[PDB]
């Protein structure tokens, strides 16, 4: 019964927050936490939600896990309609990529005494963007089964190979002591919905009028620069016209563009005057005392 | 005995710690980002903890940064130098 | 996408970053770089990068493990 | 047996009487005392909260494996308001229906020490919503048994329908201690 | 008062979500209440992370309800372990509006914060505004002689990320954040959301108003108080003065919009001969 490389490890979205948190708050610590869920199947586990463990003291690595801190956490929650089942374990790794390190490998063993299936999901916060966040989810390869010449899993699909490992987490044993498995992502109408009100600006903000001797002087001040930069903005199209190929951006390494920002004094005065113009035309009809 | 075990659990304790490289804050760039200098080395864009102080760190100050990531551990006071110490440190003879 | 991928690779600035001197820029992509370590590198510069900004004798942040321009 | 309980103690004005020796205040402590402890001895298990009976209830401690922390509450308890014993006990139903394992069985504890001031159809009705829980609310009728000895009547006689002792009525004339009759009273039995 | 605003994070938005689903699932729920857990920065709050707490109530009854103060301690004591700057500044509950017993749930939250904040997360997707509406107990002394009673204040809510929640809630709104719209085009879609939340606004008012015509509600007489000043603060735009001012700072910021435009056109020039230079010369080599 070899594990399947379509396997899919499903991180919810309270869960991935919540590593992401609890990794950056504790960098550069590699903060543990236990991720709580389900073994929907041989092919799929799902992460609801995660919670971490205390840091028992300094030092930059995985710490044992705390029995009385799981055994009474995990009590508690499921006083508060959280029956799950721990199914693996989480860590951070602030900046160096996401990969298993020799305690990370003992420490996931112990997860897979007892549960065969357990999953060691690895968060990068440090090298986490927006929009493209740095993680990855690892189980051990058993060195018996891959020393006699046995594949460590199966692979009766493409699913698995999708993601080229990267060579950061190979140098550090991806594919000899660990393989990595596909991460997807469980988001609801419910909660996308409830994310979009993060920068969500406030009503009153839109027919809010900025301040016009404020609003004049920022009008003042950068009419003013494209004085300036129209008069270099003329130096730079003849200066383009007498001057090689090959100088047409090395000798623009160092030296301001005035056509970029004139561009952007423009782009930036258009918006700053026409939304102060409308929002005034607006409140002159919509607060009127008739 | 108690007290050898307590001894010999505080060692091992003791050896999953790692050194932490010792520089100098240069200026802080953003509340996150600061310019360290190795004590002989090069100098790095590295963070800092979320823990500290963050104001205590003003430039010229020593700190210890972690091996890996270079962030900054701790403030410490500034270093005495061996030579120096040994020059404090040395008995004149009670004349 | 643009943007998402203009947004992805500002991962390549991740800390911690070795410094550098922007000595001479060969061409758009490419420039040499003093790192503080002692060694010039002929390293690539990220796209996103104001290039008016890159004078001469100009700290500039290097990828720790490329030594790129980021 | 693996059951968890919550004693309604009462800290009313009628507490202040000293028709139970020395006070009814310091009577019901002993009474408390000694019912915890009897419940913790029956199954190590058995979970034990403190809910008081005041103008306003107000939860002193949730169900917990422990006895001392019952009674330091206890000890603070000081009397004030009137009884207030119809949301009394839906205040310690909605503690019993939260309580931290459910294969535990419902078991309400409740000193009444004042007159319960209500119709008898709203007592009724409430030992039927505790029959549909399968809760059983054991009451010692200290105090004013001279006049609650109807109301609970029906309480207990509705709670326990027509068969199984679930819930007790137990009453206590006045005396040297109510505890001394608890037990040999059912409740601890 | 003690809180000038309070900003509540993604985590603690999902959190509560999760928590109203979870417990949702097994029985039906009026709401859920849990414990905010967070820092204090000058008079701004800086909710970051929660926690569910056992809690039931009767519809019937307000006085019946129970809240698992033990349990409220026992989890701090975790969360306090794994992060010792956030601490309890409050609490929440999902119900769509407040709750008449709500400020004796606050009174046993007071106890662990003297100044507690109660945030009402509602989890049904309201299309305009923000899902969190803070509020914290104060001593409304009254004017009329009646005694003086705890009523809720409301404080100002935003939602705001930390770098590394930011991250995350980028990753999950990837596809359906449309980043592509200009800044131009931000500022008057949220001028039409000021339009729509200000209209929302006066019809609540208007409800209300009907309401006391009718008799539904009696007369507050600090509502209607608070009335008079909002239309006496109604301007009119009608005066000579202000269209005067009106139309001479109008006619500033169009030269300005004028002269932005025409250095537009002119770059936009620019642009197209070095298009054509570029095409002209690619093409003489080939
Ligand atoms: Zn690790």
């Amino acid at each position: 019964p070899a594990v399947d490389t379509a396997e899919q490890v499903y991180i919810s979205s309270l869960a991935l927050l919540k590593m992401l948190k609890h990794g950056r708050a504790g960098v550069p610590m590699e903060v543990m936490g236990l991720m709580l869920g389900e073994f929907v199947d041989d092919y799929t586990v799902r992460v609801i939600d995660v919670f971490a463990m205390p840091q028992s003291g300094t030092g930059v690595s995985v710490e044992a896990v705390d029995p009385v801190f799981q055994a009474k956490m995990l009590d508690m929650l499921k006083q508060t309609g959280r029956p799950e089942m721990v199914v693996g374990w989480y860590h951070s790794h602030p900046g160096f990529g996401c990969w298993l390190s020799g305690v990370d490998i003992n420490t996931q063993q112990s997860f897979e005494a007892l549960s065969e299936r357990a999953v060691a999901v690895v968060v990068d916060p440090i090298q986490s963007v927006k929009g493209k966040v740095v993680i990855d989810a690892f189980r051990l390869i058993n060195a018996n089964m891959m020393v006699l010449g046995h594949e460590p899993r199966q692979t009766t699909s493409n699913l698995g190979h999708l993601n080229k490992p990267s060579i950061q987490a190979l140098i550090h044993g991806l594919n000899r002591h660990y393989y990595s498995i596909t991460i997807n992502y469980r988001k609801n109408e419910l909660e996308q919905k409830m994310l979009l009100n993060l920068h969500k600006k406030s009503w009153m903000e839109g027919l809010t009028l900025q301040d016009y001797s404020e609003h004049c002087k920022h009008n003042e001040s950068v009419v003013k620069e494209m004085l300036e930069l129209a008069k270099n903005y003329n130096k730079a199209v003849e200066e383009e016209d007498k001057m090689t190929p090959e100088q047409l951006a090395i000798k623009n390494v160092g030296k301001q563009d005035p056509k970029r920002h004139l561009e952007e004094h423009v782009d930036v005065l258009m918006t700053s005057n026409i939304v102060q113009c409308l929002a005034a035309m607006l409140d002159t009809v919509v607060f009127k005392l008739i | 005995l108690t007290k050898q075990y307590e001894k010999s659990e505080n060692d091992l304790k003791a050896l999953q710690s790692v050194g932490q490289i010792v520089g100098e804050v240069l200026k802080q760039l953003t509340e996150e980002k600061f310019i360290v200098k190795a004590t002989n080395g090069p100098r790095y864009v590295v963070g800092c903890r979320r823990q500290l102080d963050k104001s205590k760190l003003k430039p010229g100050t020593r700190v210890a940064l972690d091996m890996t990531t270079l962030t900054i551990m701790r403030y410490l006071p500034r270093e005495v130098d061996p030579l120096v110490y040994n020059m404090s440190h040395e008995d004149p003879g009670n004349v | 996408e643009f943007l998402h991928a203009q947004e992805e690779v500002k991962r390549i600035q991740s800390i911690p970053l070795v410094i550098g001197q922007f000595l001479e820029a060969v061409d758009q992509n490419t420039a040499i770089v003093g790192s503080t370590t002692g060694s010039n590198y002929y390293v690539r510069i990220l796209s996103t990068i104001d290039r008016e900004l890159l004078k001469p004798n100009a700290s500039v942040a290097l990828h720790k493990h490329s030594n790129a321009l980021v | 047996v693996l059951e968890s309980t919550m004693v309604c103690v009462d800290n009313s004005e009628y507490m202040r009487n000293g028709d139970f020796l020395p006070t009814r205040l310091q009577a019901q402590q002993d009474a408390v005392n000694i019912v915890c402890h009897s419940k913790t001895r029956s199954n190590p298990e058995n979970n034990v909260g403190l809910i008081t009976l005041a103008n306003d209830c107000e939860v002193l401690t949730t169900l917990t494996p422990d006895t001392g922390r019952i009674l330091s509450k206890l000890h603070t308890v000081q009397p004030k308001g009137k009884i207030t014993f119809c949301t009394g006990i839906r205040v310690a139903h909605l503690a019993l229906k939260h309580r931290q394992g459910k294969n535990h069985k419902m078991r309400i504890i409740a000193f009444v020490g004042s007159p319960v001031e209500d119709n008898e159809k709203d007592l009724v009705k409430l030992a039927k919503r505790l029959k549909k829980e399968k809760v059983n609310v054991d009451i010692i009728n200290f105090g004013e048994e001279e006049v609650n000895t109807e109301k609970l009547t029906a309480f207990v006689n509705t709670l326990n329908g027509k068969d199984g002792t679930g819930s007790h009525l137990v009453t206590v004339p006045p005396g040297p201690s109510l505890a001394d009759a608890l037990i040999s009273s059912p409740i601890l039995a | 008062l003690a809180v000038q605003k309070v900003v509540v994070h993604p985590l603690v938005l999902l959190s509560v979500v999760d928590h109203f689903n979870r417990i949702g699932k097994v029985g039906n729920q009026k709401r859920v209440v849990g414990v905010l857990l967070g820092s204090w920065q000058k008079k701004v709050l800086d909710v970051s992370n929660s926690f569910a707490v056992p809690f039931d109530e009767d519809d019937k009854d307000d006085s019946v309800w129970f809240l698992d103060h033990d349990y409220l301690e026992n989890m701090y004591g975790m969360f306090k372990k794994v992060n010792a700057r956030e601490r309890i500044v409050g609490w929440y509950h999902t119900g769509p509006k407040l709750h008449k017993n709500d400020i004796a749930i606050n009174e046993l939250m007071k106890r662990y914060c003297p100044n507690s904040v109660l945030v009402i997360i509602d989890v049904k997707p309201k299309d305009l505004g923000l899902p969190t509406e803070a509020y914290i107990s104060v001593e409304e002394v009254h004017d009329d002689g009646t005694p003086t009673s705890k009523t809720f204040e409301h404080v100002t809510s935003e939602i705001g990320a930390e770098e590394a929640e930011e991250v995350g809630v980028e990753h999950l709104l990837r596809d359906i954040k449309d980043t592509t719209v200009g800044t131009l085009s931000q500022r008057i879609t949220n001028q039409v959301h000021g339009l729509k939340g200000l209209n929302s606004k006066l019809l609540d008012i208007r409800s209300y108003l009907e309401k006391v015509a009718t008799g539904k509600l009696p007369i507050n007489h600090q509502i209607i108080y608070q009335l008079q000043d909002v239309f006496n603060l109604l301007p009119d735009v009608s005066l000579q003065e202000f269209v005067k001012a009106f139309y001479l700072k109008t006619n500033d910021q169009m030269v300005v919009v004028y002269l932005a435009s025409l250095i537009r056109s002119v770059v936009a020039l620019h642009n197209l001969i070095n298009n054509k230079i570029a095409n002209r010369d690619a093409e003489k080599k080939e």
